[PDB]
């Protein structure tokens, strides 16, 4: 009798938890990858300007 | 000469002789540039070969975001 009561009560709260936190994980990560991924790009179009100053001076 | 500014003088008016030809002061002659020649263009070896005379214009442009 009592294995599958406690059985039962393992396997959910199991599948519960990865699942709320899958949920969070997609979102979060990937909203933190956009504006990840606009530094990196944004990052050179000044340095680019920047440094051609520079060259163009010298 | 020595009322000493006539050294100078004598210098000087070798200098207003010179001066008052042509490049101001020459008489450096051809020789001297040969010298010149190979130090002018050395430079610009070191230094690039274009608007020396002008304004030189540049160009912006880029790769890709790697």
């Amino acid at each position: 009798q009592l294995e599958e009561v406690k059985q039962a009560s393992i396997k959910q709260i199991q599948d519960a938890i990865d699942m709320e936190k899958s949920q969070q994980a997609l979102v979060q990560k990937r909203h933190y990858l956009f504006d990840v991924q606009r530094n990196n790009i944004a990052m050179a179009l000044e340095v680019t300007y920047r440094e051609r100053l520079h060259r163009v001076y010298r | 000469l020595d009322p000493v500014q006539k050294l100078f003088v004598d210098k000087i008016r070798e200098y207003r002789t010179k001066r008052q030809t042509s490049g101001g002061p020459v008489d450096a002659g051809p020789e001297y540039q040969q010298d010149l020649d190979r130090e002018l263009f050395k430079l610009k070896q070191m230094y690039g070969k274009a608007d020396m005379n002008t304004f030189p214009n540049f160009t912006f442009e880029d790769p890709k975001f790697e």
